[PDB]
DNA sequence: GCAGACACTACGAGTACATA
DNA sequence: TTTTTTTTATGTACTCGTAGTGTCTGC
């Protein structure tokens, strides 16, 4: 059934040995599945962040035969293969993956029965019947009481006896605080190039076409690191009616090209740090800038981090005059943020996105700045009603 | 092109609500000796066998070898509207993507033709249960749905262990301990009353109870329960129906024994 | 009966009468004729023709058998987080017989007004039943889509409509219509348009129906010249410092009845991408904005307007 | 028989000939009903230029007075129109038939610009699937407050501001009909005065009608209480020739006298600036100042010293004019 | 003087437990022959005619006409504070906006006045057009309440056919299809129970669910609705009260395209 | 030392619910003739005065007088997890600052115990006066109920009058007045209907809505309930819970507006 | 006939955001 | 290679938990 599939399902990795994640990632993961077997099989014998990863693994155990960490939280961006891997572990480790995703109600109670259901009780088929392994995508889309309950039957001492894979994509949200001061805290790196771009020369030579790696790389550069979306538009921009890819298709933005939520970090480093060296031209720094601080999303803490984080560079304004008006353009925001919600005029939402802009026009270094992030206001705030 | 013309809607109606939380498909498989359903769920907690075959109908045709993938909530909107004494027509086409039932419900002439889109699911196969039971009883059906609700009252899961005396059940909770003794209740006038004990190798597991009150759901379907369970081996109850046909249940116990 | 308006009446209902973005009306003309099709964002501006080549590609694909295996779901329907888990899902789950290479259609009109949480829960619907269904989305502003979703399909992304795509079209209406015109009538039609398909059609039809003749006069008479194009040259009077030019188009806009709220919000797009120095840019928007603050606590008047305007004159020659 | 309303409500153009000024506008749209075919109408331009009392004229010509009931789902700011409404009545009103009679229904949607984005979003998909059986027709003030889906989808008619030249006859006919005595320079007033706008040009004139029981200038400038052409041009006179102290007692006792407001001062004003032959910078410096001032006068201000400060604005300039030579 | 007094006042109970959810405000248009209500739904899809004769009453004097506009959600919450086998006073003055609601507990002891403020919305008389319909039909109200709600389960919008057999009850829903077809079921004992057929041509159209089970919450008014059909003139559904006088509803069909394939 | 039991697990599933919404604290006055319980709001507007007598409680043992006081908010949420008809049980000591809740099963092996921590509140007794009212009257318990929820529909201040004839509730508002006067029902089957006047001074006084409708969900409590007011004394209503004792409440009435133009 | 159980809709409550 | 929290004052929309309540089953 080739016509029938979807090429991301059908190059879709099966065994360990064709996996396209970072290989620590994966190893991390599969030793973390291993050592369950103790309480689970019944076997002694399965057969920097670097550095807490590597001395966690081998940290020993608490007397309940099973981890100190209880569940593994997988964080990253879309588009690594996050519930690949999952799967292909939990199926490599003799496990029985049981799926949960944001489809389900993920109620309170139907979570507890659902975990319950999953965690708690062996298998059927009895002797030979495949342990179970609860595979939780998109944790970060489940409301605070689901994560409360996730705790409360994690720290029951009716004791947890089946490994639960969480998989989230950004750490930060604030329903996950607690979970990762529990769980096993594995990263994903994005993908690297040289193994993005041979994996698509597979896929495009199992199909029969050629693409140079020239354009490949265009492309992996294009869909970032996302095998996801350049297997989709490899889909689309091959079809049967040519078979060799040109340059000018991937460079066009009619394909393959989606809006990427950038995170605060990387928008505050693209708006104090000028672009290494066409694309010296101030138009498209300014254009960029502001596209991506305004798809970035939350500007009130974007905001902040301007505010703690212009005042720590090598400024070369000894007479303070872009201090002076970069504090004059966040009174205006704060003035535009006033009228917008004392007047009812929300029109006025459109100006405050031009702060960030504003801040990099005013403050463009080629340096290498330590941006940290913005806890001033809130201490400030939290102080003031203590 | 298969035909099924059960004789009574009381006993389809009553298979349903048994399994209406228990599984979310129903996979009816299609054959010459008559209707088969393994089911299974998604947590591989609880299985369930249903075969009724094709002399217990008002008539059976078959053509060939089916599988009727079938959403078991869309399935229970058209049981709310049938009735208890009459005739129901299962149907279906040979390839087709749809199941009809024709009844007449309501006692006054209303033919109603109730479609029912099918699903298709992954062929999973589930080919015999292994049937080495150590321990085997009959029980009445109505005795065995009061004692899982009373021990629904009080505790969140159930201690069976077999004896030769009888089956003991146990439950604890905060609220309190309920625990009840089986004696030989052979001495009565009612045969499906009677408990009979043919059983060897005495076993204790723990099972949930959220999933033992919907075993004891179809209690009126069928006067007498066949408890069968053994160690390592999941309990079986088994509803020996009276003329189309017969249902068994299959139950994991819990990890965390007594 | 009733006779339909010119741009439902003269919709495409094949993938060659669709113009503008050659290459991906084409290659969807290729999956049209074969099949295999994969999920498929289309985003740009509005009437360049995303629902038409979603529907024109869904009728192509299925044909007969569109009725059952094709869901189409709009803004005017629900999409809440109970429609994507009972109704999404159970289609998705739900089994149609097809010819090989067909598959059931999910589309997804307008999916900016979709929530973010009916977006998470339609990832794991899309990934496990992409051997039975497909998914098609539309969309004017492709941000308001997640990202998981994006990369989930190849997000196809439509330009605005040349002259030229626009004038075939009017061509194809005009020879079926038997339209009376002269060229200029038909530039001036293009002009009004701006990109915008549906308007070119609006204004055609208005024309021919108020007038029954296309010339440039008799189309300015019923439809109007496009702001923001006179608001370009006021914004680059006011970049040269003169005032007087700026004061005669902003008191000729004035007399045609724009809104205050109006005319500075196409000040302030026109400002977005005028070509200026940066710093100048900022602080014309720092002044468009603090304008805009006085017209929405509730005083608007041609005062104000001119006084931006002199304040935007003055920003110049301050360095 | 005679009723008990306002002039702006008594004397409504309930036909198509009875609106005045936008006449192309009109003949098409005459045609459209004429012909049948009627598209998705977006009525927008300045108020009191007749948007509502259009699409009534041609809501009463469509459908009779046995049927109205059935053809018009009308519903403004007044009613709630969330995306409730928009996923219930009115696609049920969009999607079904009429009980009476064949024919094409019509949903008005007056002040369309309050709607929020949901309910505009909600809409496109109603107004696009079922054009066949109904219309939607919206009338806004503010175009920037519609969605650009919206706007593609309805065809729109920009209802200008009423000329003068257009405004007298209708003018002239209520005059007519309510038999007021009124000069020529009280309809000229009248024209003045509205700007563009026939619902307070009635209003000035039955408030005048009332007041005075004659239209004259005289009597239009005291019942609206705006200053005329001549205090003006003195009022400039005075701050462009005169020092501080002399200028600001001829303005101050002019508007003690007349009971003078300072924001149609500063409105007549800045128009007679731009006839002035200012320099560049002159008349930028003057902009900014009068913005300045219109500005301070939205609270809680003194009234006299903001008018010192309408006559500084000038005095500053005069020793500039003068030497520029 | 205006002076009506219902002999029950389940009737009245009925009657606007039906309009509850559909209609927005209770225009009486008042004579000497009746009291009458003609107003459309809030969607300007469905229509209400409701006419009660003055023979019904215990006692009815109306000295002119009246036209009385009455906001029913404040009107719907006295009928919940009123008896079944109790008596219900309905007074209005010739110049006046007060609206006396008179009844008693049901404690029965205690008069127990209510009163209401007019309203001034000014509504175009409705014509109804009085034609003949190429499909009658009676059944039960019971039973016509019962496949509603049936179908409610299955579809969004049902489509209703009737021909020489009888009434066809089809509804393409989410989960398939549920048709259900009567006819002739007038071999019964009661009288109440029968499916009749008096007209010959064969119609079909869609109507919306959400307005079929709103109009059959009249049930307890009448044993029998008549149900009138034909491909122009819309769909009724007809209470006729045994001692009070008739309800009447419209519901139009809705618009369906054929596929162009 | 506090050890009570009681008969039916019903009485706190019927008494506590009542005073979710009226008062912020529970205290417990201990005597040897039973238990006491006086509280006020926090707007001051009701006094709530609880008596349960000691011989009708299963067992009772008490030797010193002390004063304890228990929240709302924790105990609300116990009471959803305890039975009906079971035997509440409750254990207090004398140095112990934490009160003991137990709502075991009647014959059970284990019980089941919901501690609260004990709130030390300075609270001082008022002093009902007790003095002779201007109108005592008896009226039914779910009638009550009804009656209450009744006006809830009309205003937000009802007007409750007692003259020779009956006791009169009145709600004026923007909708309409609406009267109701309970007399001179004694000629039923039932002993709970007699609705009887034993006093004569008539007493005209306006009372707030929301804190009677605040009571009417404790009728399932008593049979009747017994209603005494006077001119300046607050509305008392009184409630009698089986054989264990008794209930009062008291009602200042609501400030009456001024009226002007 | 009346007590217990089932799903049904109305209502209270918490949260997010509103621009190009 | 670096992550906490409730303020802005309405209006609206979404989602979820809970509570009367009509109706069905049974001895
Ligand atoms: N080595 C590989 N070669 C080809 N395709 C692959 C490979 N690994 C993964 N894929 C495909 O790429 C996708 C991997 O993403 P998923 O694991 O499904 O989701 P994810 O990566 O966790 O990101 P999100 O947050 O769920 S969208 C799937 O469609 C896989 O079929
Ligand atoms: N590329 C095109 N070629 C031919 N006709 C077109 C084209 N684009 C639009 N039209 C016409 O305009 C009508 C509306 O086009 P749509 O597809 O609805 O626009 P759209 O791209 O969906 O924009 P939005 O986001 O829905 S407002 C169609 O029915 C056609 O008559
Ligand atoms: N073109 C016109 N011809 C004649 N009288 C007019 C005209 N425009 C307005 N009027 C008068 O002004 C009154 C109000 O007109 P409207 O139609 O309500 O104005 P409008 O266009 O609705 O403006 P807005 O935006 O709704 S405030 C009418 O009842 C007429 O008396
Ligand atoms: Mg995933
Ligand atoms: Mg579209
Ligand atoms: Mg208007």
């Amino acid at each position: 059934a080739s016509s029938h599939c979807l090429w991301v399902d059908e190059f879709a990795p099966r065994h360990y040995t064709e996996l396209l994640s970072d290989d620590f990632t994966n190893r991390c993961l599969l030793k973390w599945l291993k050592l369950w077997d103790l309480v689970v099989f019944g076997h002694e014998r399965p057969s920097s962040h670097e550095q807490v990863l590597e001395e966690m693994l081998e940290a020993g155990l608490d007397p309940s035969q099973r981890p100190k960490q209880k569940v593994a939280l997988l964080c990253g961006p879309p588009g690594l293969g996050k519930t690949t891997l999952a799967h292909v572990i939990a199926r490599h480790a003799g496990y029985s993956v049981v799926e949960m995703n944001a489809s389900d109600d993920r109620s309170p109670e139907v979570f507890r029965t659902r975990i319950e259901a999953a965690t708690q009780m062996e298998s059927v088929l009895g002797a030979g019947g495949k342990p179970n392994c609860l595979v939780i995508d998109e944790i970060d889309g489940a409301p605070v009481a689901a994560i409360n309950v996730l705790l409360s039957i994690l720290n029951r001492k009716g004791l947890l006896m089946r490994p639960i894979i969480c998989i989230c994509n950004d750490q930060f949200a604030p329903s996950l605080r607690q979970l990762k001061q529990q769980a096993f805290l594995l990263h994903f790196p994005p993908t690297l190039p040289s193994r993005l771009v041979q994996r698509l020369q597979e896929v495009s030579l199992r199909q029969g076409m050629r693409a140079d790696p020239g354009v490949l790389a265009a492309l992996c550069e294009k869909t970032d690191n996302d095998i996801r979306a350049c297997i989709n538009t490899l889909q689309f921009l091959y079809s049967r009616g040519q078979r060799e890819l040109s340059v000018r298709d991937v460079q066009a933005t009619r394909v393959g090209l989606k809006d990427q939520r950038r995170g605060l970090f990387s928008v505050w480093q693209e708006v104090f740090q000028l672009p290494r060296a066409s694309l010296t031209s101030a138009s498209q720094r300014f254009y960029r800038v502001l596209h991506a601080a305004a798809s970035a999303g939350e500007h009130e803490k974007v905001v902040q981090g301007l505010f703690d984080n212009f005042l720590r560079l090598r400024l070369r304004d000894s007479s303070l005059g872009a201090v002076c008006v970069a504090l004059d353009w966040l009174a205006f925001d704060d003035l535009l943020a006033g009228a917008a919600h004392h007047s009812q005029s929300f029109q006025l939402l459109r100006y405050p996105p031009f702060l960030p802009v504003a801040f990099h026009v005013l403050f463009a270094s080629s340096h290498t700045p330590r941006i940290t992030f913005p806890s001033s206001q809130q201490e400030a705030q939290n102080r003031m009603s203590q | 092109m298969f035909e099924a013309r059960l004789v009574q809607g009381s006993i389809l109606k009553k298979v349903l609500e048994a399994l209406k939380d228990l599984i979310n498909e129903a996979c009816w498989d299609i054959s010459s000796s008559g209707v088969n359903l393994q089911s299974m769920d998604s947590s591989h907690v609880s299985l369930v066998q249903l075969t009724l075959r094709s002399e217990g109908f008002d008539t059976y045709r078959c053509d060939r070898n089916l599988a009727m993938g079938v959403n078991l909530t869309s399935m229970s909107k058209i049981l709310k509207c049938a009735g208890n004494e009459d005739i129901i027509t299962l149907r279906a086409e040979d390839n087709a993507d749809t199941l009809a039932l024709v009844f007449e419900a309501p006692n006054q002439e209303k033919v109603s033709d109730y479609e029912m889109k099918l699903m298709d699911l992954d062929v999973e196969q589930l080919g015999i249960p292994e049937q080495e039971y150590s321990c085997v009883v009959k029980m009445p059906s109505g005795e065995f749905a009061r004692i899982c609700r009373d021990l629904s009252h009080i505790g969140d899961a159930v201690v069976i262990s077999c004896a030769k005396d009888g089956v003991k059940f146990s439950a604890s909770g905060e609220l309190g301990n309920g625990n009840i003794k089986l004696s030989q209740t052979s001495n009565v006038d009612k045969e499906e009353e009677a408990v009979t004990i043919e059983m060897n190798e005495p076993v204790q597991l723990t099972f949930a109870l959220r999933y033992l009150n919907f075993f004891t759901k179809a209690t009126p379907l069928s006067s007498t329960v066949t408890l069968s369970m053994s160690a390592d081996v999941p309990l079986v109850v088994e509803y020996k129906i009276a003329d189309m046909g017969h249902l068994k249940y299959y139950l994991a116990p819990k990890i965390e024994d007594e | 009966h009733y006779e339909l308006p010119w741009v439902e009446k003269y919709r495409p209902v094949k993938l060659n009468e669709i113009v503008g973005n050659e290459d991906t009306v084409s290659r969807l003309e290729v999956f049209a004729r074969e099949g295999n099709v994969p999920n498929i964002i289309i985003a740009g501006p509005p009437g360049t023709g995303k629902t038409t080549s979603i529907l024109c590609l869904a009728r192509a694909l299925l044909g007969p058998a569109l009725k059952d295996a094709m869901l189409e779901l709009n803004a005017s329907n629900d999409r809440g987080i109970d429609v994507v888990r009972n109704k999404i899902k159970m289609f998705a789950q739900q089994k149609v017989t097809l010819p090989k290479g067909r598959h059931k259609i999910i589309i997804l009109d307008e999916a900016d007004s979709m929530t973010d949480g009916a977006q998470q829960a339609l990832r794991r619907t899309m990934e496990i039943y992409s051997k039975t269904t497909r998914f098609a989305l539309a969309c004017n502003a492709s941000d308001k889509i997640i990202e998981p979703i994006q990369s989930r399909c190849a997000v196809l992304r439509y330009t605005k409509l040349t002259d030229a795509q626009i004038l075939t079209r009017l061509m194809n209406v005009i020879e079926k219509e038997r339209v009376p015109y002269t060229d200029d009538g038909l530039e001036a039609i293009i002009f009004t348009a701006q990109g915008d398909m549906r308007q070119a059609l609006n204004n055609l039809q208005s024309t021919f129906s108020g007038f029954g003749f296309i010339n440039s006069e008799n189309v300015f008479k019923v439809c109007d010249e496009p702001h923001p194009l006179l608001v370009k040259e006021m914004i680059q009077h006011c970049v040269n410092a003169n005032i007087d030019e700026a004061y005669k188009i902003l008191a000729h806009l004035w007399h045609l009845g724009y809104s205050p709220e109006d005319i500075i919000g196409n000040i302030f797009r026109v400002c977005k991408t005028f070509q200026m120095a940066e710093y100048l840019k900022l602080e014309f928007i720092k002044e468009i904005g603090y304008t805009h603050m006085k017209i929405a606590e509730g005083v608007n008047s041609l005062l104000q307007m001119a006084g931006l305007l002199a304040r935007l004159c003055q920003k110049t020659m301050a360095p | 028989k005679i009723r008990n309303l306002p002039w702006v409500e008594k004397y409504r153009p309930q036909t198509l000939n009875d609106l005045i000024s936008h006449q192309d506008i009109l003949s098409t749209i005459q045609k459209f009903i004429n012909e049948d075919r009627l598209p998705h109408l977006l009525l927008y331009g300045p108020p009191g230029t007749g948007k509502t009392s259009t699409i009534l004229a041609c809501a009463k010509q469509l459908y009779k007075d046995k049927e109205f009931g059935s053809m018009v789902l009308e519903l403004n700011a007044s009613d709630d129109r969330g995306i409730d409404i928009i996923r219930g009545p009115i696609l049920s009103f969009a999607s079904t038939r009429t009980i009476f009679k064949k024919g094409f229904k019509l949903v008005i949607l007056d002040e369309a610009d309050a709607m929020t984005q949901d309910a505009q979003n909600a809409l496109r998909r109603v107004i696009e699937k079922f054009t066949e059986n109904t219309r939607f027709c919206l009338i806004c003030n503010y175009l920037s407050k519609i969605i650009p889906a919206l706007q593609s989808r309805c065809t729109r008619f920009r209802f200008g501001p009423l000329t003068p030249e257009l405004m007298v006859p209708r003018l002239e006919h209520v005059v007519e009909e309510e038999k007021v005595d009124i000069s020529e320079d009280g309809m000229k007033a009248l024209v003045t005065l509205s700007s563009g706008d026939m619902r307070r040009a009635l209003n000035i004139l039955q408030s005048t009608n009332m007041a005075f029981g004659k239209v004259t200038e005289e009597t239009v400038y005291t019942c609206t209480g705006h200053p005329l052409k001549s205090d003006i041009a003195n009022i400039l006179d005075w701050m462009l020739n005169q020092d501080f102290t002399t200028a600001y007692r001829n303005i101050t006792e002019l508007k003690t006298l007349k009971g003078l407001a300072l924001h149609d001062i500063l409105t007549e004003i800045h128009l007679f600036v731009h006839r002035v032959d200012f320099p560049s910078s002159v008349r930028i410096h003057l902009l900014t100042k009068m913005a300045d001032i219109e500005y301070r006068l939205s609270v809680g201000t003194n009234e006299k010293i903001q008018l010192s400060s309408l006559i500084a604005a000038f005095q500053v300039t005069r020793d500039l004019i003068v030497a520029e030579a």
